[PDB]
């Protein structure tokens, strides 16, 4: 029962970002549900948790990337300096998601500087997995040719595939950096 | 395969007269003209390889039929016979395909190694060329094929150990800097 009513609440609380937008507390409150609700096994809580979220970024994506009352440092930081101790334990399908709603907050910083190192540690975690991959083919290319690495490539490159659908034109800097 | 078979028809042809009446020989017109069959030979074998762009094809087709035509006919002539480009033109090969041939070092170093060595390990002057090229050519098989260092036994890889100390221990100094 208590899944079914939490995600109502979850879905009620994702119509009214202008009620979001008006309080701070309030978000952060359900932004960190969420992140709770992510290592939730209870069947469909991982995806209504995800769901949510892109969902929320999206319409509040400025309250993410610049300081508000209370705090001394902008939200996304405390995300980015986590992202993997919050997707630990969601599926392939669900981190490409999770990855889309953070691009979108990525997106909200107008300030070139920023923006740039913001984005070179969101793209971090599977820049790791490529730089790797990337080294052993520049020994043996037969490498690429195996199951396991091309899974890998096929993901790390789904990842960045939404990241850039929401980050927008800055992206650039990431796509240059492995075109 | 033609063009392998003329070459050593002519490696042996060279060698032979050597042999018949010594290094004299190397000095008059036909000689040095099939000297350059076999250099332009080697220029083609390696200047090939050099921009092919599938290094298993290449080493399971155009590098066994090398073993028997350029190898050891390297090994079976004559000190003063020996094609010091052999070396060189193998180092290249070893440079491209790299792991791709790993597998081929036990056969090529017994053709070439061993014989080659006891030709620059008396003093430090003579066969020049022979002292360069063979360190090129060890440079690049430590370089791109090492678990074959491990491969061979500890006496075998001694004697390689050793010949290193040999190369920096040179007074041309392109040698000792290649040690």
């Amino acid at each position: 029962n208590k899944a079914i009513i939490a995600s109502n609440i979850m879905y009620i609380v994702g119509q009214y970002p202008r009620f979001l937008r008006a309080h701070w507390k309030f978000l952060k409150t359900v932004v960190n549900k969420l992140f709770e609700f992510m290592h939730e096994t209870h069947d469909g809580v991982q995806d209504m948790a995800c769901d949510t979220f892109i969902k929320i970024a999206q319409k509040c994506r400025r309250h993410f990337v610049q300081v508000q009352v209370g705090e001394v440092m902008p939200f996304i930081d405390e995300i980015l300096n986590n992202i993997n101790t919050i997707i630990c334990d969601l599926q392939p399908q669900q981190v490409h998601t999770f990855y889309e709603a953070v691009g979108y907050m990525i997106g909200a910083q107008t300030d070139q500087t920023v923006q740039e190192h913001l984005i070179e540690k969101y793209m971090l975690l599977p820049n790791q997995v490529w730089d790797s991959i990337i080294q052993q083919a520049t020994k043996n290319v037969d490498i690429l040719k195996d199951p396991e690495t091309v899974k890998q490539l096929g993901s790390i490159l789904k990842t960045n595939v939404r990241a850039c659908k929401a980050v927008g034109h800055p992206f650039v800097i990431q796509l240059g950096r492995i075109y | 395969l033609d063009m392998l078979n003329v070459y050593k028809c002519l490696s042996e042809n060279i060698s032979a007269a050597i042999q018949a009446n010594g290094e004299m020989v190397t000095k008059q017109p036909l000689i040095r003209s099939m000297r350059t069959v076999k250099r332009e030979t080697l220029k083609l074998i390696s200047g090939w390889v050099s921009r092919s762009n599938d290094p298993q094809m290449v080493a399971e087709n155009f590098v066994p039929p090398l073993l028997d035509a350029v190898l050891i006919d390297y090994q079976r002539n004559v000190p003063a016979a020996r094609e010091p480009e052999v070396l060189s033109t193998m180092a290249i090969i070893v440079n491209k395909l790299g792991g791709h041939i790993t597998a081929e070092i036990p056969q090529i170093f017994d053709a070439v190694f061993e014989c080659t060595l006891n030709m620059i390990n008396k003093d430090f002057e003579e066969y020049p060329e022979h002292r360069t090229n063979f360190f090129l050519l060890l440079q690049a098989v430590n370089s791109h094929c090492f678990p074959a260092f491990l491969a061979i036994p500890p006496a075998q890889f001694k004697l390689v150990l050793d010949s290193i100390i040999w190369a920096f221990k040179h007074t041309m100094r392109n040698v000792a800097d290649t040690g």
